[PDB]
């Protein structure tokens, strides 16, 4: 319905159509009860009015903001943070659209509604998963729905970016981020982390290695799908340490061995 | 302006899919030569030629122009420094 889109048949409320005066709640966006607790808060921190904030300001300015209102804050409002498994951290949103005005942001990393072009990334994914048995013919659709409903938490570390424009909205939703990371790894247990590039591997050192399970790679951008990524170590006590490379890696086959190996139901990827 | 540098650089008219803000000691890694700042790779695809078109430039909001990669199938990439 929210992540099973199809962007021939979308049709969503934009932000001044989803916030017809320029002040942005985020209480609405956000619909799945289980999130209320983590939400509210947050609310109880200081720069969230500054974050709805800037928001607005942005819709005063008057930007062209993606993703749609109705679809920020989706694997959240998909994923209670109890039924989760993976977390896969995107650094900064699709930043195109298609000639329809379609966004190819769905609000979560790396998927892209129906009918709507595969970024090589999400195809070199796919390479991945055929290279190692979890899948046999890469599909012709980017809608990574079946992989949240079954627990893999798809999130972007920067929620939000201005249509067309790249990397825009960092030092605004860190804070939010930051402490949605810290939320999850300090209440919750035996989640399993997946770190693509520098960006996410950062943010993972947030993270408690005495309790989850850590995959790191590079990125899955062509790029660097074939490139090792030299960065530190995840504890304590860190030495200079070179992560393999996205093409060498099993991310897919780890994540349901680990959940096996903790008796989980795994994660069926194949589409 | 990101989408009109390519033209004038490469004549493709082509737009960004995504893009990734990457440090400077991994961009030296692949490059070669080390920039001064952030940079973010832009990527955009050429199904014509079948190859992978990524502009190096400085991060937001100035997006100063670093470099240009070209990548083919086989994923050897030819290096424009700007």
């Amino acid at each position: 319905e929210y992540i099973l889109i199809d962007a021939n048949n979308y049709h969503f409320k934009s932000w001044i159509e989803c916030f017809p005066d320029c002040k942005v709640n985020l209480k609405l966006l956000l619909f799945r009860p289980e999130w209320f607790d983590f939400f509210k808060y947050v609310e109880s921190k200081t720069y969230f009015p500054q974050l709805e904030s800037k928001l607005s300001s942005y819709l005063e300015k008057r930007q062209r903001i993606v993703p749609y209102p109705e679809l920020l804050f989706n694997t959240m409002n998909v994923l209670p943070p109890g039924k989760i498994k993976v977390v896969i951290l995107g650094q900064d949103p699709y930043p195109g659209s298609c000639i329809s005005g379609v966004p190819y942001a769905m609000g979560c990393s790396f998927s892209v509604p129906l009918n709507c072009p595969v970024p090589k990334s999400l195809a070199n994914i796919y390479t991945n998963l055929i290279k190692f048995n979890h899948m046999r013919k890469a599909p012709k659709h980017g809608c990574l729905a079946s992989w949240i409903l079954q627990g893999t938490f798809m999130i972007n570390s920067a929620f939000t970016t201005v249509l067309n424009e790249s990397g825009v909205h960092a030092r605004t939703w860190e804070s939010f981020t930051a402490d949605l990371i810290d939320y999850l790894t300090d209440n919750y247990d035996d989640l399993i982390f997946v770190a693509w590039g520098a960006h996410a591997h950062k943010l993972c050192q947030r993270v408690d290695p005495k309790k989850h399970y850590i995959i790191t790679s590079s990125h899955p951008s062509p790029f660097s799908v074939s490139n090792t990524m030299t960065s530190m170590s995840y504890g304590p006590n860190p030495k200079k340490v070179t992560y393999p490379s996205f093409n060498s890696v099993d991310h897919f086959g780890k994540i349901n061995e680990h959940l096996k190996s903790r008796n989980k139901k795994p994660i069926f990827w194949d589409l | 302006n990101l989408s009109d540098i390519i033209e004038k650089e490469t004549g493709k008219q082509l737009v960004i899919q995504e893009s990734i803000l990457m440090l400077p000691e991994e961009v030296e890694e692949v490059i070669g030569n080390k920039p001064e700042s952030d940079i973010l790779v832009h990527t955009a695809y050429d199904e014509s030629t079948d190859e992978n078109v990524m502009l190096l430039t400085s991060d937001a909001p100035e997006y100063k122009p670093w470099a240009l990669v070209i990548q083919d199938s086989n994923g050897e990439n030819k290096i424009k420094m700007l």
